[PDB]
């Protein structure tokens, strides 16, 4: 009886750690497949920044909401090297938006030394006079938090809706 | 009106920048509309008190500015509804939003604003005729049990303008509009009073009426009063709801509202049940006992601001009710955790501890409480009169009677019901402890019992007395044995068993028994005094006089009478007349007197 | 004996059945993959910047 | 919802204790969360607790260790915390924060929910009805738990509650057998462990015993072992009710939560208190204890348009056996009933050791009762408490006096009380009671007396159950 | 004499404790012990 007490105890605990370790193995191609759609997603907006016509559009928007946001006596902005007539004409179009908004007078700058890295797709990343205040407003940024407030729904599109789930609120 | 919430150092939140206003105003707070009252003042801004979660607050958000303080809607449809500690209509809110869970901003009035009603105007009073507070100007059928009359707000009057005819109107609608000495207010069906301070009456007569109880167990031991105040110990398990059930059905007050303090759902459904099913044949018909009440309760979740306000909103609402000329009986339960509440009220101000965390003006609050009670000659014109109540639920920790909350309850009640679990468990109800039981207002019910009855008074000292002389002889008969005592004491014995078998209990679950007159309970107390007197003449004089009376022979002669006397509970007052009933018991003492004749 | 010969078996099949569900996800994902995207681009692109609704003169 | 982005920070005005505190914050809010970056690159996240203008006061998890007064990146994400729920969690291991801790990948979120979550409408209560069946005849045969019922566990330093908890746990059930075999195939019972305050032995022991037993596809289990921050222990509670509320409301199950240690919660809340600043209550405790209390019991019962439950099982020690100490007295005005084991039955080698003379239950009088089970489960609790009452008495007074003075009927009360003693309380680890296999072997006690001294159960249906 | 001498500290509440309950059970023992006593002076002074 204790040899087959032993046995039985065998049996169940090997069963139980090879049904856990399949569940495991679903769960985790299933995070693989979801992280594969997220870097398309990643992809397939880098090819969309090459369009220069509603770039300038989407600068011109980012830079108003920063503007927006810092809402301080002096500003700096900061962007790609490349980019930099574009968001010269950008802020140029944005400073009476912003003071016709606001009602104050605020003073922007562009930094001349220091870059994004080249690896940014694109974006803004916006200062204020002491450096010690910021709103990394970047493409990236965007990207990962509208997917990780969208999920629920992106799971909803990508394996239908659970039946047993009956109520919603 | 800037928010400029701060944090927290407890379930309550409080804001700053703002402008002048008065301390106990109730604003809003952010775009949810919290519940918000102004507690402190310091130069040009002021801390609030919310109720409400404090999470998700942030700077900047809007704070309403009103000009009025907490206080409670008065007017018809309130009897049959379930409010909480701030009058939250939640039945209509569940109906309205279909949710689970308690919802946010509501933004509801307590009443309908669809519901028509019929007006009967006072057909007496002209335009023209000053009015003043207090005097009714009209009446609204409620329900077919009672009617729903409506007064002039107090602290108003003036020259009447218009009176409105007999029709279906809404609470909005304009009925009565008169003309001070300078301007004219309108008036409609609905007022609003202020919770922390006390409606007027004419003046307080003292309370020279017995409430009513089901049993004739504590209704002719000790008697409560109608409008008094009284201590009923009660815990779980022990059996609460019965006295409440009983003062709910067989009693002569008209309306009942139940106040406590984290309740459950097992009593709400168990009244909405008990109110088709615990019906009162007041005509020879049932009704629903949901016209007869207006719930009010609160769960432990409850921001403690609310729990603490709803015993305030309760009692303002049961003296709205009984200045319309009635009788009321509030069941100030869950006192115990009343006392809990205030100190936990009293957590967030760290006040110093009166005793064990207990604020200083704890008996402020005991003495603004119980105090507002008894007999009123009510403030108007046609002379009404009506009373309040109030039942403190006593709730001990565990037994031990050390909480200051207690004794300082126990000083004001005069009226003690006391409760002995093992006394359950023996099986016998209602469960009194029969000792520690006491009513002093036994000498403000003396005059009523002396001009309809002339014998009570003297059958319930007789009773108290024959009830500490058994436990007398009780200590005597386990020193020696309960085999060598003589007659003149058994017969002390025999009478305190049968009055204890028959007369100190009453079951709820016989069909016909549930509710003994009191006339029905002097006659048996009469009988069964009778019964003893004789005996123990005839022993006492027989004990040297000749042929020495014993405990057989008497019980030989009067198995008869004892089986009689023991069966007397068997009567069906439903069915049977009252005067039969009196006849036959009269018949049964002539028997009894025949009986003992013819032993000698 | 024949409990290996049941382990074998069993982990055959749910083998077999992590094999059967995997597809069943990859041909769930084939069906609907562009809409999300186009979804996801779309709410990426638009800025509707305004300010803080507390802010005052 | 939010498309607005995110604002950091590097100004730090001072920091001590678990505390933070920055200013020029741009419109705070109260209970917003924090992403707090170090000069290493370590990431640690907080709570807000106090906001004054632009002052602003942050808590971190994780501790302030070496934290730069201007190198260090705080970051606002511009909301409360919210929980990722979703049916899938059975089966898996997560820390305190809800970060998993078996291998496995991150949570794929059916939803999102406040993390402290709504309270429930008083109308839509439902009064409990039938009982949950645990698996131990100590607390069954004699002592019915309701669905809902919420009924704490007293206990203390030395005594194994654990491994009662655990063995409640791997027994779990229903009595919806009672109407067919086939029937019971449609088994709709879940578990959401939430170890709280729980050395490791006693953690690792639980994930052990739950592997072994093989029922891991209805166990959700939150792991907070002792030298995690003492911050992540106040906020565990709140995602395994939130879990169990979603799982019960939202799918129609019927969930048994489980908390142990509560004691070391209160612990957590006195420290938090501590550090906040405030003034302290009775035996240091806040003052507000009672209303937190409440608010986490309870999350629990039935309600109306619903076809599920949720059953709250808290357990709590007991500093120095005292039975007045403050969390115990707190808990007794929220809860239903108590629980109790016996150090002496303990040092008898008797497991598991309940004793049964001080066990109440309030709602025992209608969880049991003709129809959902059979007519004989009260009447036989109230005749063995007395059997076993006058038992003990009789071995008392035959220590007093001796075995010569001893009645036959005294005799047949000292070996009921010895045979109960032995099968009864007596039920080893593994061993799974049914009701009906419980009240059988009650009746194999009772079978010691004659008919007529078990005065306690009605002649109705003695003249059915003692001739067998 | 009205009250033992103890320093108050909450060990001594748990001493005392202890002694109240020590007390307690002597009682009942005893008690006991004399209605055997009473039970078997009734049997001997039977007839």
């Amino acid at each position: 009886e204790k040899k087959e007490k032993q046995i039985e105890q065998q049996k169940k605990i090997q069963m139980s750690n090879l049904m856990n370790q399949a569940r495991l193995k679903v769960l985790r191609a299933r995070d693989d497949l979801i992280t594969d759609l997220l870097n398309e997603a990643k992809q397939r907006l880098s090819k969309v920044v090459k369009d220069t016509t509603r770039y300038q559009v989407l600068l011109d928007g980012l830079v108003l909401q920063g503007l927006y946001q810092l809402l301080e006596p002096r500003m700096i902005v900061r962007c790609r090297k490349q980019d930099f007539p574009l968001v010269k004409a950008a802020v140029q179009k944005a400073i009476p938006m912003y003071k016709i908004a606001t009602k104050k007078d605020v003073d922007v700058q562009i930094d001349q030394e220091a870059y994004l890295p080249e690896e940014i797709a694109g974006g803004v990343e916006i200062y204020n006079g002491d450096r010690k205040i910021k709103v990394s407003n970047t493409l990236e940024s965007r990207l990962d938090l509208i997917a990780q407030q969208m999920m629920p729904e992106v799971r909803g599109a990508l394996f239908g809706a659970n039946a047993n789930r009956k109520f919603l609120d | 009106t800037f928010g400029y919430v701060h944090g927290v150092s407890g379930p309550v939140v409080t804001a700053c920048d703002m402008a002048g206003a008065a301390m106990y105003e109730l604003v809003r707070v952010g775009h949810s509309e919290l519940v918000g009252e102004i507690i402190r003042l310091e130069g040009d801004m002021a801390t609030i008190q919310v109720y409400e979660e404090t999470s998700g607050v942030s700077v900047g958000d809007p704070v309403l500015r009103t000009g009025k303080p907490l206080s409670v809607e008065l007017g018809p449809g309130i009897m049959g509804a379930i409010f909480d500690g701030i009058q939250r209509p939640l039945s209509d809110i569940s109906s309205q939003t279909q949710s689970i869970y308690i919802p946010r901003g509501v933004n509801v009035s307590a009443l309908s604003r669809d519901i028509k009603w019929e007006f009967i105007p006072s057909k007496n009073l002209r335009v023209g005729s000053h009015i003043t507070g207090g005097d009714i100007y009209g009446i609204v059928n409620e329900n077919s049990l009672i009617k729903h009359k409506i007064m002039l707000p107090p602290r108003n009057r003036g020259s009447v303008t218009y009176i409105a005819p007999p029709g279906n109107y809404d609470a909005s609608d304009v009925v009565l509009e008169l003309e001070f000495e300078g301007v004219k207010e309108k008036f409609s069906m609905v007022q609003v009073w202020p919770v922390r301070q006390v409606r007027p009456v004419t003046e307080k007569l003292p309370a020279n009426h017995p409430l009513l109880t089901g049993q004739r167990v504590l209704d002719a031991l000790f008697p409560c009063v109608q409008g008094g105040t009284t201590a009923i110990p009660g815990a779980f398990g022990c059996g609460k709801t019965v006295i409440s059930q009983s003062l709910s059905k067989y009693s002569n007050s008209d309306v009942i509202i139940y106040v406590g303090c984290g309740e459950r759902g097992n009593e709400m459904s168990e009244v909405l049940r008990d109110f088709p099913e615990l019906t009162m044949e007041v005509d020879g018909k049932v009704e629903s006992i949901m016209k007869r009440t207006a719930l009010v309760a609160n769960t432990s979740n409850m921001p403690v601001a609310a729990r603490e306000a709803s015993i305030y909103t309760g009692i303002t609402l049961s003296e709205y009710f009984r200045d319309m000329g009635y009788h009321v009986s509030m069941m100030a339960d869950s006192t115990s955790r009343w006392a809990e509440a205030l100190r936990e009220i009293s957590g967030r101000l760290a006040e110093m501890p009166a005793d064990s965390g207990y604020p200083a003006y704890l008996g402020a609050r005991l003495a603004s409480f119980y105090e507002r009670a008894g007999r009123v000659k009510c403030l108007g014109n046609p002379e009404r009169e009506g009373s309040v109540s109030i039942v403190g639920a006593v709730s001990p920790p565990g037994g031990d009677f050390s909480d200051p909350v207690t004794s300082a309850t126990l000083g004001i009640v005069q009226v003690f019901w006391g409760l002995d679990k093992k006394l359950a468990q023996r099986k016998h109800f209602p469960s009194v402890n029969w000792l520690i039981s006491y009513s002093k207002y036994m000498r403000a019910l003396d005059e009523y019992y002396d001009k309809h009855f002339t014998e009570f008074v003297p059958l319930r000292t007789k009773a108290k007395e024959i009830l500490q002389e058994e436990e007398d002889l009780a200590e005597i008969v386990q020193l020696v044995g309960k085999a060598s005592l003589a007659e003149t004491d058994k017969i002390t014995l025999e009478v305190a068993k049968l009055i204890k078998d028959d007369f100190l209990q009453q079951n709820g679950y016989t069909p016909y028994d549930r509710f003994c007159p009191f006339y029905k309970t002097v006659g048996m107390l009469s009988n069964m005094i009778s019964f003893y007197d004789m005996a123990r003449r005839a022993v006492e004089t027989t004990a040297q006089s000749d042929n020495k009376i014993t405990w057989s022979i008497i019980r030989e002669h009067m198995g008869e009478i004892l089986y009689k006397l023991s069966s007397m509970k068997f009567k069906d007052p439903v069915k049977d007349g009252e005067a039969k009933i009196k006849a036959d018991y009269a018949q049964l003492l002539e028997d009894m007197q025949n009986a003992f004749r013819s032993l000698e | 004996q024949a409990a290996m010969g049941s382990q074998g078996n069993l982990s055959a099949e749910v083998e077999q059945a992590t094999r059967r569900q995997v597809q069943g996800m990859q041909s769930s994902q084939q069906r609907n993959r562009e809409r999300v995207l186009a979804q996801l681009l779309g709410m990426v692109c638009e800025v509707r910047p305004q300010v803080h609704p507390n802010y005052r003169v | 919802y939010l498309s607005q982005p995110r604002l950091t920070y590097k100004t730090v005005s001072g920091v001590n204790g678990p505390l933070v505190i920055l200013d020029h914050v741009k419109f705070p809010r109260y209970a917003e969360i924090v992403h707090l970056t170090l000069p290493d690159g370590t990431k640690r996240s907080g709570q807000v607790l106090e906001v004054s203008g632009s002052k602003a006061v942050v808590q971190v998890f994780e501790g302030t260790s070496g934290i730069d007064a201007k190198k260090t990146s705080c970051e606002f994400t511009g909301d409360i915390l919210r929980t990722p729920v979703s049916e899938d969690m059975l089966g898996r291991v997560f820390n305190g924060s809800g970060k998993p801790i078996d291998r496995g990948p991150v949570v794929l979120a059916e939803d999102f929910l406040d993390i402290m979550g709504q309270p429930i409408n008083p109308q839509c209560r439902i009064y409990p009805e039938e009982m949950i069946q645990t698996g131990i005849s100590a607390i069954d045969g004699m002592n019915s738990i309701a669905r809902g019922q919420k009924i704490p566990i007293f206990s203390a330093a030395g005594l194994p509650h654990n491994e009662i908890a655990a063995q409640i746990c791997r027994q779990a059930g229903l009595v919806k057998k009672s109407k067919d075999v086939v029937d019971y195939s449609e088994e709709n019972f879940a578990i959401v462990f939430a170890a709280m305050g729980v050395n490791m032995e006693t953690a690792r022991f639980f994930k052990s015993d739950f592997e072994e037993n093989g029922s891991m596809d209805n166990v959700c289990l939150f792991l907070n072992l002792a030298n995690d921050p003492t911050i992540e222990r106040i906020i565990t509670p709140r995602l395994a009710l939130t879990t169990a509320e979603f799982l019960a409301y939202q799918c129609e199950k019927h969930v048994l939560v489980i908390l142990t240690d509560m004691s070391s919660y209160a612990e957590a809340l006195r420290e938090v208190s501590a550090a906040r600043e405030e003034v302290p209550g009775r035996r240091g405790f806040p003052g507000y204890m009672y209303t937190d209390l409440a608010t986490i019991y309870e999350r629990a019962g039935r309600v109306e348009g619903r076809n599920g439950s949720i059953t709250q099982i808290p357990i709590l020690t007991m500093p120095n056996d005292d039975i007045t100490h403050p969390i115990p007295d707190l808990t007794g005005y929220i809860t239903e009933g108590q629980i109790y084991v016996d150090r002496q039955l303990h040092n008898r080698q008797i497991y598991p050791p309940i004793n049964v003379l001080p066990s109440l239950s309030r709602l025992m009088k209608s969880a049991i009762g003709e129809g959902m089970t059979r007519k004989d489960h009260a009447d036989v609790s109230n005749q063995l408490y007395a059997c076993y009452a006058i038992g003990k008495d009789v071995q008392a007074m035959k220590a007093v006096v001796g075995e010569e003075a001893l009645t036959s009927d005294d005799l047949l009360y000292l070996e009921f009380l010895q045979k109960f003693e032995k099968n009864f309380i007596t039920q080893g680890p593994y061993e799974n009671r049914t009701v009906y296999e419980t009240l059988d072997i009650g009746w194999q006690l009772l079978r010691i007396f004659p008919k007529e001294m078990l005065k306690r159960i009605p002649q109705s249906t003695l003249s059915e159950f003692y001739p067998r | 004499k009205d009250r033992i001498e103890i320093f108050p500290s909450r060990m001594a509440q748990t001493i005392m404790k202890a002694r109240l309950k020590g007390a307690q059970t002597g009682r009942n023992l005893l008690k006991k012990k004399s209605d055997a006593l009473t039970l078997r002076f009734r049997q001997i002074l039977k007839k």
